[PDB]
Formats: structure tokens, C-alpha cells, sequence
């Protein structure tokens, strides 16, 4: 059953990482997103 | 036998009555706090 | 009864006419007085 | 002496709920005209896959002669949309202090839902009191007392009485006194009431003019059923967008983007939430100009 | 003490409680450690 | 004498397709990282209502000593999600002439759907052979031959023979010969297929680096069901822009933007589907990043 | 006419055949008008 | 009958106006408002 | 008393390879049009 | 069968090995020749 064992890690962990990269996509990306494209802009402008 | 289980009612009507003296106790303390504070 | 009657007719008339009524005091005081008038057409497009 | 005034308690119940983001679902169109600073026109315009979609139309009036400050009161605004369902809101000054809002929501050409507000200013400290909901042929309808005053200028306390009557109402009359406070302790505004049955605590942060943070707790002693949420917002003039997102203690995550496209008054919002308990994720987006 | 918490976890208000008091809390240490933070500073 | 290479019998019915919009549902992320001009590997989220939402990842490979054109064969090409559903490309040059592609969906597990093509091009002429679906343990399977030659330098004629046979066919062997052409005089281009038991015609106009129109009909003659759309595509690379929208014949209208952000490789995508026979609207939006 | 063009209108395949050969040749109408069209003209 | 009538025509007036306008939102009102807008930055640009 | 409705069944095989002459009839056909067409 | 157990093995070793060839083939090649190593973190990382 270790592998079986492998495979609920592996689940478990596939669906935190799901729940986790989803929630960021959501909450911070948007942000980051907007301002790395405003930071480089200003890089761009001030280059 | 009962005209109506009044009892029950009557006891959350004076409850709400006792709301409404606490309601003016709270500001009458709130009215008082200030002085009492800076006293 | 004289309510009975009145309160529907006067909430008609307030469910009908507010947005009337908000209209007619626009045109009441119109655009600012150096502006071109406001024509209905100023409420149908930009 | 020589406190500020202290604001309404519904002020404070609101203190954290505008930090918190206004999710919707679909696309939406809003058109907005100004035909002069007295009166204002709008028009929206609803596609959504589950909300009811729709055309409502819109009109403002504000200000007479009789009203000398800025908010240039009366105010008289409502949107209609051609099935004929109406939301209109009234606010008048009955004096300087003495201030008066309505509000009324017909849907199924009826009143569903209606308030009366009366709110009142004093140096130290307010008093309000509502009405709503009435029934105009029987005694039952939905009154609220609320006071708060300025204690400290960092401190206020206050209190209010909700009261219900008639069928609505599991007892035949109903009131819940709820003591209410506010601290500032400069940046870190803490807020809450404390009820005969429930409780409300905002946490709120200002970081900076570009990062605001809060929290909130719900409860209910009767009801035993508790929630909060933590909400931030951005505000990044630098990058002409403003962001609300917040995790919500029953695990919706939303986060409502919205871009001003240009100097041109052209606004476009996007708006996420996820729901992780159903793995659920509803998209909006929509278009406002100016 | 899985014994105990879990008799928690498994109750709906008891755990509604313990969810809502917890990131209540944990925004509270966050927000005091935010205060200094800017995103795109001046 | 000397006349043009006419394509495929496939390309002809693409070729109205290219510009039809391709519209999506909920949100879609998706990250390229190119890590050689060899090997380029890609990470799509997809967040999504009723569309079946999850990750999928992706990797590409290009390019042997073997093959000298700027085509750069061999081509391997396959996405996997955590679920373990494999879809995979192969493409192959056994020469200049007969090219070959394969390609593969496995989903639970299985293979759900698989053919192999290949490609003969023969200066005025091509001939293909196309075999799908194919049964190992038994004979059945789909089979396609299709054969396409230019007659004039600004027309091109051709014919197809589809076939199938097994338990999936109602006939244990059945076979649908269809003629097909091209013209192309001036801007406009026609195309159509003339079968036994169907028609489709795409007419297609460039009126502009910036507008491209068509229109498609389908019919059938056994199954009693036709459809026709009009779809074109603006190009505005001014405004980093480009829109694929269409009338459906079914009444579906449909539009997608997409916005390319920036010098920085982000395109935004906007999709909107209305069926005004149902008023369902349903949106998509998404993020690609070079 | 309408006795007659109902009994089309009534008919699924026979009212899907009109409406896909009406908005295509509608398309092809449009398309040999729009040759000349550009949107953000250079 | 003829305000039913005139209820009959209105709730067309509806469907057909709903139609065109929530189509003419699809199909090109996202032209329109980027060519506008990228209009308008030329001006303001070469303004 | 039948074995098979075989007949039905052998239609639609003689229609397939009537198919599969007229496929390479066109073929045929367009393979020698350019000619017949410059002719 | 020969065919019957074959035919499932080839078919596994595709459906679990494409993505792992044409990673393989890829760290085979590597970057570009003057570029940094291709290290499982580009699998991973922008
Ligand atoms: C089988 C072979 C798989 C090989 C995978 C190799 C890649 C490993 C990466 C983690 C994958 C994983 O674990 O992702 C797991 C989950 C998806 O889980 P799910 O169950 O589909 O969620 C849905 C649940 N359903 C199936 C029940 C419906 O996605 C993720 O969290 C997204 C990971 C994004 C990583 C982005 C990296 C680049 C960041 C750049 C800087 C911002
Ligand atoms: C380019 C820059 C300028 C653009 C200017 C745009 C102007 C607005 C165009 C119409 C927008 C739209 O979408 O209107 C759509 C609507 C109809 O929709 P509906 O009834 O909700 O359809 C769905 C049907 N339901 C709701 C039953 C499901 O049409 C109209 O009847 C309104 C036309 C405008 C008239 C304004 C006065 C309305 C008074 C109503 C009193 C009851
Ligand atoms: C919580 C959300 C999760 C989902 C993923 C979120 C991704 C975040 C993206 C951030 C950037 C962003 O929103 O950009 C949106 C961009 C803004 O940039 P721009 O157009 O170049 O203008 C700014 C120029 N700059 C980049 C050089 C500074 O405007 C648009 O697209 C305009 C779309 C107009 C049509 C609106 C829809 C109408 C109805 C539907 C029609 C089919
Ligand atoms: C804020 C930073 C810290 C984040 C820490 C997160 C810990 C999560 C522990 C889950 C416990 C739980 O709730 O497990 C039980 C839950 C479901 O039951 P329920 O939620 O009670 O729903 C029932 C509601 N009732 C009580 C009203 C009936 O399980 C699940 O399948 C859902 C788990 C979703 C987790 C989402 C995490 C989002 C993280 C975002 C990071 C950016
Ligand atoms: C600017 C973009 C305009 C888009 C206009 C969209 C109109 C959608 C109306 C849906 C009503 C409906 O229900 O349509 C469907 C039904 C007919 O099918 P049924 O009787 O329900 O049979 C069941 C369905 N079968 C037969 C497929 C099995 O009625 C109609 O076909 C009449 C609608 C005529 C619309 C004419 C539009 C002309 C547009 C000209 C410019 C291109």
C-alpha cells in the first residue's frame, strides 16, 4: 500500500498545489501582473 | 382549558421593554462617561 | 376605503413618475446656460 | 472636549465593507452621460449567464436653490428597467444637522423592500433613526434606534435598539439592544458592536494611500452561524487600477480588477471569485464610461 | 490531542468559530506587519 | 504550364476557418517558457464554470540533422494533465514529398480518437492518404483518400473518397466520394465540396491587411441538418488588436478579442459567446504569456 | 404568398436551408461591398 | 384591444432593440471602443 | 427462411466500389482537363 | 496474444513516455550552445 500511500500524497498534495496557484491567480497575479507591465513600461520610458 | 399561552409572549415583551431601558442606560452611561473619564 | 384606495394610487404614481420626475427637473433646469439645449435626443445617445 | 463628531453606526458596520470587493458575474455595459451637473443619465446594460440579464435605465437629479453646501442636496435618483422595476432613493436636509434619506425597491410592480432614514448631527455625537419596510395598512414594519458619541477623540462608544413587528416576526414584537464602539489608535481603526444575540468586529489597516487592509468577524447566538473575511485594496494611480481581493473564512476567494483605459473616461472591471469549497469559479467583466 | 480538536473540527459552529476567529487573528498579525508595505512605492 | 502546388483537400475546408473565432469559457492562464530554439515547454491553468477546468502541462520538440528546411522536422509535440489525459502531434518528412502527420488524444486512459495522414505534393497535384480511429485487434477503422489538382492557375479541382468500416458504421462498409474545387480570381476566393450526401461552400474576401470576410454553408442530404456562418477578422496591429467575430446561422454570435498587452509578450483574451436562441451569454477571458 | 411561405418558415430543414443560403449570399452581398473598407485606415 | 396592441409591438420593440444591441455589443462595439480609444491617443499624441 | 438480407447490404458494397470507379473517375477526368481544357 | 499483451504495452509506454521523450530529446539537445544549462528548474520557473 505504499505506493497507494504515494498516491494519496500525491493527490492531496496535487490538490493543494491546485487550490494554492488557483487562489494566487485570483488574489495576487492580477496585481503582480498590472505592475511588472507598469514596471517595465517605466523601464522602457526612463530607457 | 388555557385562553392562550400568554406567558411566553408577555415575558419577550418585557424583555423588549428591557431592551429599551438598557438601550437609554447605555447612552444615559455614555452621556455621563466622558466627565467621569476626564474627572 | 378612503386609504385603502389612496396609498395604491399614490404609490402608482410615485412607481410611474419618479423617473418622470427626475427628467422634468432636469429639464427644469436644463444643461448650464452657455450649453446648447437639452433636446430628448440627449437622453436617447451620446 | 472639542471632539469630532462621531459619524452613525451604520458607518461603522460599513467602517471595512468598502475595502471589501463587489464581485459580478457576466458582462456588463454601463453608459453614463452628463447633461449637467443638476441631472445625469445612464444607461446599462446586463448579459450574464445566470444573473437576469437585462437593459435598466437610469436618471439623477441633485441641488435647489434651498441648499447652500456642496452635497447640494435634494438628491433624487432612480434607474428603471423596461419590465418596470424600480430603485429610487430620496435624501433631504431638514436642516444643516437634521438629514433624511429614503430608499424604495420595486420589482413585480411592487414595494419589496423600503427604508426610511432620519440621521441627526451633533458637536460631540450622533442620533439616527430608521424605519422600513412598513406595512401602511397594518402596524408591522421594521424600526431602528441608534446613537453613538465621540468619548475620546481616539474613542467612541454608542448603541443601538432594532425593533420588528407583526407576522414577520417569530415573536410578535422584537428588539436586540447592541452596545457599538470604535478605537482608532491611530492607523489601526478598530471597530465592532457587541448584541443581546451576536457580535461584529472590523479590523482596519491603512497601510498606505496604495495598500488598505482589513478583517471581520460575524457571529449570531441564536442563529449559530459565524463568518469572516480579510479584504485588501490597491490603489496604483501610477498604473491607473484599483484591486479588491479577499479570502472569505467559508473559502470564496474574490478579487474584482478593475483598469481606467485611458485618460479617456473608458473603465473596464474584472471581476474572480472562486469558490473552494465547490470548486467553483464565476467571471465578470464589464465596461463603464464616463 | 487529535481526540479534542477534532471533536471541534467535526462540529460545524465549534469549527465556523475556530475558522473565522483564526484568519480573523492571522489577518491581524499580517495587517500589523503590512503597515509598512508599499507595492509601487513613491 | 508550371502551375501552383493546389494544398490539401483539408486545407480547402479550413479555409474559410482560419479567421471563424474560437471562443472559450471562464479563465484561462497560460506560460510559455521557450528554453531552446529546440524545446519549448508550456503551463496552462484553466479555471473554468462547466467547461472542465484543471492544469494541463505541455512540452515541444523540434528539429534533427535529418531535416535542412526551415520547417525544422521532426516535430513532437504533447500536453498532459495530472489526470494522466495525453494529447500528442507527430510529424514526420520521409521526404520533401510525403509528409506524414500523426496524432493521438488519450483520455481516461485510452486512446479516444487517433489518425495518421500523410501528404504527397507533386507540383500541380497532391494526393493524401488519411487513416483514423483504426481498430488493432480488428478491421475496423476510417480511412480517407483525397486528391487535389491545379487545373488553371487561378482554379484548382480535386476529389475526395472517405470511408469507414465496423460496428460504428451503419452499413459494414460504407464510402462518400465528393468532388471538390477552388477559384480565385480577383480578391475573392471560392471553395466548396459537391458529395453524395453533402455540400459545403466557403466563400472567403481580404478586403485589407486590416479585414478579412467569409461566409461557409453546410448541408446533408441523408441527415437533413444545414448551417451557415458569416465570421471575419479585423487585424489592427496599430492597436496590438486582433477580433474574430461571426453570425451563426443558428443564431449563435460570437466574438473574440484578443489584445497583446505590450512589447512584453502578454495577450489578453476576451471571449464572448451569445446564443440569442437561448439569450445564454457566456464569457472567457485569459491571459497568454510568451 | 404567406399560405406558401409559412410552409416553409413551419419546416425545419426546409426554414434551416433558407436561413443558412440567405445569411450565406447576405455575407456574400456585404463581402463584395466591404472590399474597399479599412478600419484604422493607414 | 389596442393597448394590447401597443403592449404586443412594445415587447417586440423590446426583443428586437435587446438583439441588436446586445449583438452590436458582441460583434462590434469591442472594435469601436479600442479604435476610438487608440484614435484618441493619436490625437492626444500628435496633439 | 431467409439466411441473411444479404441483398441490401451487397447493394451498399456494389455502391461503395461505385464510389470508389467514380473517385478515380474524377481523378481521371481532372487529370486529363488541363489538357482538354488547352486543347 | 502476442498482438493482445504487445499492442497494450506500446500503447502504455506512448501514453506515459511522449512527454518524457520529448523532454528527454530536449536535454539531449540543452540550450543554445553559449546559453546556461537547461536545469530541471526551466521545467518549473520562468
Ligand atoms: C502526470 C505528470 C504531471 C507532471 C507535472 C509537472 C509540472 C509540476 C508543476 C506542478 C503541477 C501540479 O501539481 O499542479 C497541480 C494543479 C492541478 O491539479 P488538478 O488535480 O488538475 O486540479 C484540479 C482538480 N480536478 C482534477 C479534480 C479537477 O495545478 C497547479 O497547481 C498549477 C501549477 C502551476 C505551476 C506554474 C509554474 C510557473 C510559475 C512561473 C512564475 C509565476
Ligand atoms: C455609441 C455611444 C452612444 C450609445 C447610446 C446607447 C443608448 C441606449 C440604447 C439601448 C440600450 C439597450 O440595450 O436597450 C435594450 C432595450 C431592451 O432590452 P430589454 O427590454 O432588457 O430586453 C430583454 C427583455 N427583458 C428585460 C424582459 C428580459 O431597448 C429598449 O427598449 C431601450 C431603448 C432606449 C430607450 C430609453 C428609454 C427607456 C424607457 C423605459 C421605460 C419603461
Ligand atoms: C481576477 C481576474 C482573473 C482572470 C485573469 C486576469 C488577467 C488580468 C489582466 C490585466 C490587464 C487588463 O485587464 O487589461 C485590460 C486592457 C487594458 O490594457 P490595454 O487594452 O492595452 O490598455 C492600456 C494600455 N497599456 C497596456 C499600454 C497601458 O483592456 C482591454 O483588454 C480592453 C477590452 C475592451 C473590451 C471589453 C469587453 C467588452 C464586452 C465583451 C466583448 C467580447
Ligand atoms: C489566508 C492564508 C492562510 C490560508 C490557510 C488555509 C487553510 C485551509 C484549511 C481548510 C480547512 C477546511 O475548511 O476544511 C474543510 C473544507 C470544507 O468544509 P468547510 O470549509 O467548513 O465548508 C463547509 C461550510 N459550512 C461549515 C458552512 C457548512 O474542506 C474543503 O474541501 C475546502 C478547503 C478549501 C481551502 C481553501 C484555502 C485557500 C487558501 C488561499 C491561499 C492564498
Ligand atoms: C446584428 C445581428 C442580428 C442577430 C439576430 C438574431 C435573431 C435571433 C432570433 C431567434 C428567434 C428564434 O427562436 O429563432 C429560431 C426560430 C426557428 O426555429 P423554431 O421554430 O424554434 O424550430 C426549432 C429550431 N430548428 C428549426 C433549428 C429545429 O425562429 C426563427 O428562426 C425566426 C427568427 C428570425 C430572425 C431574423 C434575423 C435577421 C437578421 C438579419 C441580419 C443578419
Amino acid at each position: 500500500a505504499t505506493v497507494k500511500s504515494v498516491k494519496g500524497f500525491y493527490s492531496f498534495s496535487c490538490n493543494a498545489s491546485w487550490i494554492f496557484f488557483t487562489s494566487a491567480v485570483i488574489l495576487f497575479a492580477p496585481v503582480i501582473f498590472e505592475t511588472e507591465r507598469a514596471q517595465m513600461e517605466e523601464l522602457h520610458k526612463s530607457q | 382549558s388555557q385562553p392562550d399561552p400568554a406567558e411566553e409572549q408577555k415575558r419577550v415583551a418585557a424583555e423588549v421593554r428591557f431592551n429599551f431601558i438598557l438601550f437609554g442606560a447605555v447612552i444615559a452611561a455614555v452621556r455621563l462617561a466622558p466627565i467621569v473619564l476626564k474627572h | 376605503d378612503r386609504l385603502g384606495f389612496v396609498v395604491g394610487v399614490v404609490q402608482t404614481g410615485f412607481h410611474w413618475g419618479f423617473v418622470p420626475l427626475v427628467l422634468y427637473l432636469g429639464f427644469m433646469k436644463g444643461a448650464e446656460p452657455g450649453m446648447p439645449p437639452l433636446n430628448l435626443f440627449s437622453l436617447l445617445w451620446q | 472636549a472639542a471632539l469630532e463628531n462621531p459619524g452613525t453606526v451604520e458607518e461603522l458596520h460599513k467602517k471595512c465593507k468598502d475595502i471589501q470587493a463587489i464581485t459580478f458575474e457576466g458582462a456588463k455595459i454601463m453608459l453614463n452621460k452628463g447633461l449637467s451637473n443638476h441631472f445625469q443619465v445612464s444607461h446599462t446594460i446586463n448579459m450574464s449567464n445566470v444573473v437576469p440579464s437585462g437593459y435598466r435605465f437610469g436618471a439623477t437629479y441633485v441641488g435647489t436653490k434651498e441648499f447652500s453646501p456642496t452635497e447640494a442636496f435634494p438628491v433624487l435618483l432612480g434607474d428603471i428597467d423596461p419590465a418596470g422595476n424600480l430603485n429610487a432613493n430620496v435624501i433631504h436636509q431638514f436642516s444643516a444637522r437634521l438629514r433624511c434619506k429614503f430608499a424604495s425597491q420595486i420589482q413585480e410592480s411592487k414595494v419589496v423592500a423600503s427604508q426610511l432614514t432620519t440621521d441627526y448631527r451633533g458637536s460631540d455625537y450622533t442620533l439616527s433613526l430608521t424605519v422600513a419596510n412598513p406595512s401602511i395598512f397594518t402596524n408591522s414594519g421594521v424600526v431602528v434606534g441608534q446613537y453613538l458619541q465621540s468619548v475620546t477623540p481616539a474613542l467612541a462608544l454608542g448603541s443601538e435598539l432594532a425593533y420588528q413587528f407583526g407576522p414577520n416576526v417569530p415573536g410578535r414584537q422584537i428588539a436586540i439592544m447592541s452596545v457599538v464602539g470604535r478605537y482608532t489608535a491611530g492607523s489601526s481603526v478598530w471597530s465592532g458592536t457587541l448584541g443581546q444575540s451576536g457580535l461584529h468586529v472590523c479590523y482596519y489597516q491603512k497601510a498606505s494611500d496604495q495598500l488598505q487592509i482589513g478583517a471581520e468577524v460575524e457571529t449570531s447566538l441564536r442563529m449559530q452561524e459565524s463568518v469572516a473575511t480579510l479584504a485588501y485594496q490597491i490603489d496604483l494611480p501610477k498604473a491607473n487600477l484599483v484591486f479588491r481581493g479577499g479570502i472569505d473564512s467559508n473559502w470564496q476567494i474574490f478579487g474584482v480588477l478593475e483598469k481606467r483605459l485611458a485618460p479617456l473616461p473608458f473603465t473596464l472591471a474584472l471581476s474572480g471569485r472562486m469558490n473552494h469549497v465547490k470548486n467553483n469559479f464565476r467571471l465578470g467583466c464589464g465596461l463603464m464610461i464616463g | 490531542p487529535l481526540s479534542i480538536v477534532r471533536s471541534i473540527y467535526n462540529n460545524e459552529f465549534q469549527w465556523m468559530l475556530v475558522k473565522s476567529y483564526g484568519l480573523f487573528f492571522l489577518g491581524v498579525r499580517l495587517a500589523k506587519e503590512f503597515v509598512g508595505v508599499e507595492l509601487m512605492p513613491s
